[PDB]
RNA sequence: GCGAUAACGAACGAGACCUUAACCUACUAAAUAGUGCUGCUAGCAUUUGCUGGUAUAGUCACUUCUUAGAGGGACUAUCGAUUUCAAGUCGAUGGAAGUUUGAGGCAAUAACAGGUCUGUGAUGCCCUUAGACGUUCUGGGCCGCACGCGCGCUACACUGACGGAGCCAGCGAGUAUAAGCCUUGGCCGAGAGGUCUGGGAAAUCUUGUGAAACUCCGUCGUGCUGGGGAUAGAGCAUUGUAAUUGUUGCUCUUCAACGAGGAAUUCCUAGUAAGCGCAAGUCAUCAGCUUGCGUUGAUUACGUCCCUGCCCUUUGUACACACCG
């Protein structure tokens, strides 16, 4: 076995790489609106058609809630969501 | 209940076929039954001697089934 | 007396459920006289279907 | 052990490869006078595993249906031993993986 | 022109060989065939009590004739039905392995059949030979 | 309600 | 006349038909009369079958099914009852049957019969419900020629079909009681009662 | 129903209005000249196109047409 | 060799390989005569291809098929439209197109699974029923 | 193999282990009215008693029917097998059985006390009148 | 979608898309598929014919049947009707396919205190943590039975039961020093089942899974009968450490309600419904269960808002935690 270490070329495009750095900067307490836009503007200056993030779960509140924080076009239904 | 329908061939009912089957239109299992008042397995023996002895004509042959006219 | 009509044209769905049809029929002889009426199957036109009674017209029902 | 009447099976879950490694294989063998038999579609085999939707049991009753299709092919070659193995090694895949059998 | 097993109705040709076999005579009959059912799905024994071996020692050979090294594990099978459970649905029960071995045994000592190479039971240099001759005896009728 | 009691 | 013999040697009785195709060689279709002018072009006697079992498209489009044979379309309702569904080869044995028992009664042509008593056993003027959500309000409309046909064969049917219940008499032989009675108009028949009943409903509400 | 979308629609007239005199009232035609002048992904959108613009060539010859 | 043509007709799942030779008019099922077709009820679909065309079709050629797959009742139609389509391909390849021609009319106009293969095959089972379009008996 | 007639020789009722049987049934099927009489069991005493089947019950004479009380209270002695028998491997005496229209009831019950005198569970469910073999009771045989 | 138009031009969803089934004598090949010939070879009538076996060296020929990759093929095509002559719809003809070609997979914007912390070494908090609420061992229970309800299986017979005989699918699965897989073929055994070899990690062998309904010929003959097979007695095997509260199978015997089902109510439009079985999952054993598959194969619409549910428009509102107000 051998195992190599390749960086990843565009990593905004990575949905993997952001939501990594998400959980990084939501778990050193960053507000959730500054986190969540810093992945949005983030995989568009990468070159993404689109990108839509949901965080669900409690934050000091009681209740939980989602919040969805969408930005230009997105495709839902059919293969092409298998494809791109 | 009330069938009762005879199973044994007595000597009255033998000629009494004999003289009633050929003035039949049409004769089969359940034409015997229905007239004669003989059981079912009864009247496929006296169709299948009466074939044999000529007074009686197969237009169809069949298990299920045993159509049957007058020779006549 | 029976009558037979031929059907020259299908009107429409009637009833209340639309297992009813609307339609123009005319006499097989006397080619005068067209009438509508109902009829309960399936109908297409130039279909030849007869009428125990003639003296009756037909209108929507419910 | 010279010229053998050797056998090469190809298996993956991916068929473009597969009929890249094939073709370039049969390509090999066009330009090299080796007489060649195949290569042979095997029946491809659809593996399919039938689960519920629901983790727990509420709900319409909801199945899913996965597949994973495995495709064989069979190549029969008259050549030295020495000259198939290295032909493997000219159209490694890391999909298709290759056995040999005499 | 020739006449072959495959040039008549199976049905009617099954019940000549069987008259054939019985007045033969030479047919060894297990001493148990007054008593047994032929299939555990089965509910009651054969109603032809004094033929019916023969008549399936006579299916036997023809069945084995159209085809090669049928087994007697085969034979249950082929011969077996729907059982009748009573209240769960039905199921196919393969026949009784004994009466079936008992009869390609039977054929193999009249002369009929052989066990075949690489398994089964082959038809015999003379089991085409005397098949083809009890076709032609069927269909003068 | 429930407490499990011991014997031995 | 031409005796024609193959080497696959065809029986004599089956090469006479090469001349008409008659049903179940016995059965012209040549002498037969759809006796109502109004059912002419639904009881479909113009394309001669040998066997009452073509296994064709029918249910595709709307009319297909006055397309299909009159035998056929018989052959197909006896078939009922859950347990004799998908029993067609039984079906036609019975109907095979039945017409042999109607042709040594009263000597006619058996599917000569059968149309006489299609003709004779469908309702012409049938009452239906006009209710208006509730209350009873029955009107009298008229019966097309397309479900006076094939309600005919469900009634003649299911009349045989109870006639044959835990009855010695056959099913075959039934439905030829049932086919005769019917074909002659006789009211001691099943569907001959209901097409009178029928009818005579409907003039009880004009 | 038959009734076809506003992408095989809309693609279809466009043609009409860039290249007309190549067009004709053949389908068979039409359908090998579509794969030369559009980048159509799928077979079947490639027939659809060209079966719809082969009705609209059918109805221009018999007067104007909205849209063209 | 000879003037060989092969061809083949399908049912549900029943398919029979029709080996049309020339020959006297050997016509075989699976090495047996069609005289013994075992649903004595439907014996008359496959004679329905013979006495159409009239039996001295048959002289010069002869017919043996092998029909395998299916049920019973699907392989009588696959029987038949294997002898149809290889009495029509014989004709195409070994004699003038005008005969051939007339033997397809006489066929087609009387029944179309003749030549024909039947297109419907069996739908497949959805989930929340034992069929197609059948589902489990709701209870409110 | 053609139809017969007789006169006077078909008896309409007969006795057979103090159980009446009807004259007119087939003899195979005659012998299932004596209880501990099945079909399999009918069929093999006829067949061992050279009774063609083919005769109703009122045919036959007084000497076959002599001969089927012999054997189906000797059925090991007229090659029936043991397998193919009522009672066998017997409780006490560990011989091959065949109980019949009077004995069985009385040593079925007798098997009824051997399991309600050990206490055994399943006789004690025997006793209640409740299923003995594992069966559910929760919703079914809520007859009475 | 046409069209009407203070709107114009668009996006998601729909449709496109993807998988599967149906066509290709037009390509590409196939000894793990098939065929004709040809070697060698059997049976029957001798006419040179008809059925076979054999064939991994006949070091043959071919790809129609079989498999699958690259493509082709249907787009409502042509012609008739109606229509605002528009979107469309209905008929024919050709066609493998003209219901979105049949069937599915995916599937928008928001939402529910819907269900699961009894799927997770996913979890916050609360409880317990050595006489444990952890874990393990033994035995029992989850099956326990006056009862109400739901998903189903057998049946109430003759369009049938048995008894012989004929005899056709498709979807799939399968092991090693294990901890034992699929198991043919032979030999015992009434059966259930037992034993000895061999093949197969598989288009090769199980397997043509020779399945059941079904069909033919017989017995039965309207009878709680040979319909139906509960309940129970006695016995024989298998799996498993262990079968008692019968795991299951087999043999004999017992042979019950049920003679087509009230008020109500479910599913369904073509290879569909209904029968009919088979395989895979659970699985040491047990399928009256699901998921699929194929055999036989219909009646009746191809219509409507009358019931029921949902959507839209208008309307009322003192509701907005939104009538569980
Ligand atoms: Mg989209
Ligand atoms: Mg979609
Ligand atoms: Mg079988
Ligand atoms: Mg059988
Ligand atoms: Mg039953
Ligand atoms: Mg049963
Ligand atoms: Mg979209
Ligand atoms: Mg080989
Ligand atoms: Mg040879
Ligand atoms: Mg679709
Ligand atoms: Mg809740
Ligand atoms: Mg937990
Ligand atoms: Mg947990
Ligand atoms: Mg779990
Ligand atoms: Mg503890
Ligand atoms: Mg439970
Ligand atoms: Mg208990
Ligand atoms: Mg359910
Ligand atoms: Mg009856
Ligand atoms: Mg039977
Ligand atoms: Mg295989
Ligand atoms: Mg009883
Ligand atoms: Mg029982
Ligand atoms: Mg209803
Ligand atoms: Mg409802
Ligand atoms: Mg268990
Ligand atoms: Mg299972
Ligand atoms: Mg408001």
């Amino acid at each position: 076995i051998a195992i190599y270490a390749e960086r990843v070329e565009e990593r905004g495009l990575s949905a993997a790489v952001q939501a990594e750095a998400l959980k990084a900067k939501l778990l050193s307490g960053l507000p959730i609106r500054r986190a969540a836009y810093g992945v949005l503007r983030f995989a568009m200056g990468a070159g993404a058609k689109g990108v839509e993030v949901v965080i669900s779960g409690k934050l000091r509140a009681a209740r939980a809630k989602s919040q969805k924080y969408a930005d230009g076009f997105m495709i839902h239904s059919g293969q092409p969501t298998r494809d791109f | 209940d009330k069938a009762q329908h005879i199973v044994i061939l007595d000597q009255e009912k033998y000629d009494r076929i004999l003289k009633d089957v050929p003035t039949y239109k049409y004769v089969s299992v359940s034409v015997l039954v229905d007239r004669l008042k003989i059981g079912g397995s009864l009247a496929r023996v006296a169709l299948r001697q009466l074939e044999e002895d000529g007074i009686i004509t197969p237009v169809l042959k069949h298990s299920k089934q045993a159509i049957y006219t007058r020779a006549q | 007396p029976v009558t037979l009509a031929k059907v020259i044209k299908v009107l429409g769905r009637t009833g209340s459920r639309g297992g009813v049809t609307q339609v123009r029929v005319e006499f097989l002889e006397d080619a005068s006289r067209t009438i509508v009426r109902n009829v309960k199957g399936p109908v297409r036109e130039n279909d030849i279907l007869c009428l125990m009674e003639s003296e009756r017209e037909a209108r929507r029902l419910r | 052990q010279q010229i053998h009447k050797i056998r090469i099976t190809l298996t993956s879950t991916k068929v473009k490869q597969l009929e890249n490694v094939s073709a370039n294989i049969i390509r090999n063998a066009a330009q090299y006078n080796i007489v060649k038999k195949g290569p042979v579609r095997m029946p491809t085999k659809v593996l399919k595993i039938t689960t519920r939707k629901t983790p727990n049991g509420e709900g319409s009753k909801t199945w899913d249906a996965y597949e994973m299709r495995i495709h064989k092919r069979v190549i029969d070659l008259q050549a030295p031993a020495s000259t198939v193995k290295r032909i493997t090694q000219i159209t490694i895949e890391p999909g298709v993986d290759v056995e040999v059998t005499i | 022109p020739g006449v072959s097993v495959r040039d008549v109705p199976a049905q009617d040709f099954i019940n000549a060989y069987a008259q054939f076999l019985q007045r033969q005579g030479k047919l060894e009959v297990p001493g148990y065939v007054d008593i047994v059912k032929t299939s555990a799905g089965n509910d009651l024994p054969p109603q032809e009590a004094e033929t019916w071996f023969y008549k399936r020692a006579a299916s036997i050979a023809r069945h084995i004739y159209l085809r090669k090294q049928v087994g007697v594990g085969a034979l249950n099978k082929l011969y077996g039905g729907a059982k009748n459970r009573g209240f769960r649905p039905h199921k196919h029960v393969d026949a009784s392995g004994s009466i079936n071995r008992k009869c390609v045994q039977a054929l193999q000592k009249i002369g009929v059949l052989e066990i075949s190479p690489k398994g089964g039971r082959r038809i015999s240099e003379n089991g085409q030979r005397d098949l083809d001759r009890i076709a032609a005896q069927t269909l003068e009728e | 309600r429930k407490k499990k009691v011991y014997t031995t | 006349l031409q005796v024609v013999e193959l080497a696959t040697t065809i029986p004599l009785d089956v090469q006479e038909a090469q001349r008409e195709v008659k049903l179940f060689n016995k059965w012209s279709f040549e002498d037969v009369e759809v006796k109502d002018v109004s059912l002419v072009d639904y009881i479909q006697i113009r394309n001669p079958v040998f066997v009452s079992h073509t296994a064709g498209k029918y249910a595709s489009k709307r009319f297909r099914k006055a397309q299909c044979p009159i035998v056929e379309r018989l052959t197909n309702s006896l078939m009922m009852n859950g347990r004799n569904n998908g029993k067609k080869l039984k079906a036609v044995r019975i109907v095979k049957h039945a017409l042999e028992i109607i042709h040594v009664l009263t000597e006619q042509n058996p599917i000569q019969v059968v149309v006489d008593a299609i003709v004779n056993s469908g309702a012409r003027e049938d009452s239906t419900r006009i209710g208006s959500s509730g209350t009873v309000r029955r009107q009298a409309v008229d019966v097309s020629p397309l479900r006076r046909v094939n309600q005919a064969i469900a009634l003649l049917t299911i009349g045989a079909r109870e006639a044959s219940f835990r009855n010695i008499k056959t099913i075959a032989e039934c439905l030829a009681e049932e086919l005769i009675n019917a074909a002659k108009g006789s009211s001691t028949s099943y569907a001959i009662k209901k097409k009178d009943e029928l009818e005579r409903v409907a003039k009880s509400n004009r | 129903g038959r009734v076809r979308t506003k992408t095989v629609k809309r693609a279809s007239k466009v043609l009409i209005e860039r290249f007309y005199p190549k067009l004709t009232l053949d389908f068979e035609t039409n359908k090998r000249l579509t794969s030369e002048i559009a980048v159509i992904q799928s077979k079947r959108l490639r027939n659809k196109i060209a079966g719809y613009t082969t009705h609209l060539m059918k109805r221009i010859q018999k007067g104007p047409v909205r849209g063209i | 060799s000879t003037q060989s043509v092969q061809t083949f007709g399908k049912k549900k799942t029943a398919t029979a390989v029709a080996h049309v030779k020339a020959g006297k008019g050997l016509i075989k099922i699976n090495g047996s005569p069609i005289t013994l077709v075992q649903p004595e009820i439907l014996r008359f679909k496959v004679y329905e291809p013979l006495t159409l065309v009239g039996l001295d079709k048959f002289q010069g050629i002869d017919i043996r098929v092998k029909v395998t797959g299916g049920g019973h009742v699907s392989q009588v139609y696959a029987i038949r439209q294997a002898i149809a389509k290889g009495l029509v391909a014989y004709h195409q390849k070994y004699v003038d197109e005008a005969s051939k021609n007339e033997l397809k009319k006489i066929f087609a106009s009387y029944d179309k699974t003749l030549l024909v293969a039947d297109s419907r095959r069996m739908e497949p089972k959805k989930f929340g029923g034992r069929g197609a379009r059948a589902r489990f008996q709701k209870s409110y | 193999p053609l139809v017969v007639q007789e006169q006077g020789s078909f008896q309409h009722i007969l006795r057979l282990l103090n159980t009446n049987i009807d004259g007119r049934i087939k003899i195979m099927y005659a012998l299932t009215k004596i209880r501990g009489v099945g079909r399999r069991y009918a069929n093999l005493v006829c067949k061992k008693a050279d009774v063609e089947l083919t005769k109703r019950a009122g045919e036959l004479t007084q000497e076959e029917l002599e001969r089927i009380v012999t054997i189906m209270q000797n059925p090991t002695n007229y090659k029936i097998p043991a397998w193919f028998l009522n009672r066998q491997k017997d409780q006490v005496d560990g011989k091959d059985y065949h109980v019949l229209a009077n004995n069985l009831e009385s040593k079925l019950r007798d098997d009824l006390e051997r399991l309600k005198k050990i206490r055994s569970h399943r006789g004690i469910r025997h006793f209640w009148g409740l299923k003995v073999r594992g069966q559910h009771t929760k919703t079914t045989s809520r007859g009475r």
